[PDB]
């Protein structure tokens, strides 16, 4: 069901068995840098979201270390980082040691994914700040061009970054917004009362 | 900008513009406490690093890597093996230049293996105004940066260094890194591993394979900062 979707939930506590299979994994997990401790953050059921696909993972501090332990504990490698150079409206750039001009994404793979269009873009993203801690909405068509019209989910995603053919997991979300089938019923079936 | 890039082939970087005036004394200060370049020719692999005294308050390491030539290679097998903390000083600094690959994690195996801690991951942005490639095999993205890491062990400028692609084949990089690193006043025994010719400079001593001369003596080296001047930032007068 190609429209915005999502699930306010604890990300924690949530079976994420009944989502099914996903060609793009994205996360801005809140690293202890409501936090998750670094032992929630590994213990984290990524491994049952994909079989073959991308995984995108914000990091930022020593979490620059610890999201690459959970990237290669969750199975997959890094094969690529995305940098968002932060400006302002005039295109002008906006830990201890120096200002951090930038914020990190891992890019990790998984399996053999097919038929995706590798090189399109490229590594460097340059938008302005929108709100504060707001990731930039041009990841989302970096990813769409990458893999178009396949399942993506994001995991910490607050209000502002429902999109189509996404799913969107966060504690800010207002209520379980569900419209594919398959996902409705293992829903339903594993939660029938409606709590998780 | 990244459909830009996808329509015309101009990197977003390419539309950042613009890429306190007391940093001249600062920089004024470091020319004056600067020592003399000092360099020598020498094979790394085959090269005792030990021989290299003292100890260095900053390491800066540019080893080449294989991706450089895209277009002799050390791989991070060489690299993991140099004895880097055999000549780091109990509280030092390393700046470590990692290429875009397997070097973003092999780079930081090398960090914690040598005894650092990373602080900052400085990130140089290459833009293509003046021509709007080849992919690694594992490539999701077109690279178009490169990243030099920053180790901290023991005890005024951005993350970002932005200039234009260099012409194919060309290795250097970009010499504001020096500027980074001096501002950031952390002592003056600084070793640059895997230097050129073209890279000798002021305060640094430069050891390379290709060096063409050589100008090295430990004695000599260790002499400048003898008492008194075994502690200076490099960002002080000099001791009367
Ligand atoms: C591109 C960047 C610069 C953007 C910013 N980032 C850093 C960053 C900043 C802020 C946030 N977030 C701020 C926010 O408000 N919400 C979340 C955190 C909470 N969250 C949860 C949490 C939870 N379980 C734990 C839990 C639940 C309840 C009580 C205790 C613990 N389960 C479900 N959703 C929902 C989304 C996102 C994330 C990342 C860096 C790169």
């Amino acid at each position: 069901l190609f429209p915005p979707q999502w699930i306010c939930c604890d990300i924690r506590y949530l079976d994420v068995s009944i989502l099914g299979k996903f060609a793009v994994v994205m996360a801005d997990p809140p690293w202890d840098i409501g936090t998750l401790t670094d032992d929630e953050m590994r213990r984290l059921n990524i491994p049952v979201l994909q079989d073959d696909g991308f995984l995108f993972l914000w990091v930022t501090g020593r979490a620059m270390e610890l999201g690459r332990e959970c990237l290669n504990l969750w199975g997959y490698e890094r094969v690529d980082e995305i940098i968002w150079v932060k400006t302002n409206q005039l295109q002008r750039i906006i830990g201890h040691w120096l200002n951090h001009g930038k914020e990190h994404c891992l890019v990790g793979v998984k399996g053999n994914p097919q038929g995706f269009n590798q090189g399109l873009d490229c590594d460097v993203i340059v938008a302005e700040v929108r709100s504060t801690s707001h990731k930039p909405d041009e990841i989302y068509g970096m990813i769409e061009r990458l893999s178009p019209g396949t399942r993506k989910i994001e995991l910490f995603g607050r209000p502002h970054n429902v999109q189509p053919n996404w799913i969107t997991l966060g504690n800010q979300l207002d209520g379980i917004h569900l419209l594919d089938p398959d996902v409705v019923a293992r829903f339903k079936q594993r939660y029938p009362d409606g709590i998780i | 900008y990244c459909q830009h890039f996808v329509d015309t082939g101009h990197r977003p970087q390419n539309f950042i513009r613009d890429v306190r005036e007391l940093i001249r004394l600062k920089d004024e200060l470091i020319a004056k406490s600067n020592t003399p370049p000092m360099y020598l020719q020498a094979d790394i692999e085959a090269f005792d690093i030990r021989e290299l005294t003292p100890k260095f308050d900053v390491i800066l390491l540019e080893p080449p890597l294989e991706e450089y030539y895209r277009e002799k290679c050390w791989t991070w097998d060489d690299i993991m093996k140099l004895e880097i903390d055999e000549i780091a000083a109990p509280r030092s600094f390393i700046f470590l230049w990692c290429g875009s690959g397997e070097g973003l994690d092999l780079g930081r195996v090398c960090l914690r293996k040598w005894g650092y801690r990373r602080c900052e991951d400085i990130c140089w942005i290459k833009t293509n105004k003046n021509n709007p490639k080849t992919l690694d095999p594992k490539a999701v993205f077109q690279r178009t940066k490169e990243h030099c890491l920053m180790g901290i062990k023991g005890t005024v400028d951005i993350d970002l260094i932005i200039t234009e692609e260099p012409e194919i084949g060309n290795i250097e990089k970009p010499v504001e890194i020096f500027h980074i690193i001096e501002h950031f006043c952390l002592g003056r025994r600084r070793l640059h591993l895997f230097g050129r010719d073209s890279t000798i400079r002021p305060g640094w001593l430069t050891v390379g394979p290709t060096l063409t001369n050589s100008n090295y003596n430990a004695e000599t080296y260790a002499s400048y900062f003898s008492a008194p001047n075994s502690y200076l930032t490099g960002c002080t007068e000099e001791i009367e």
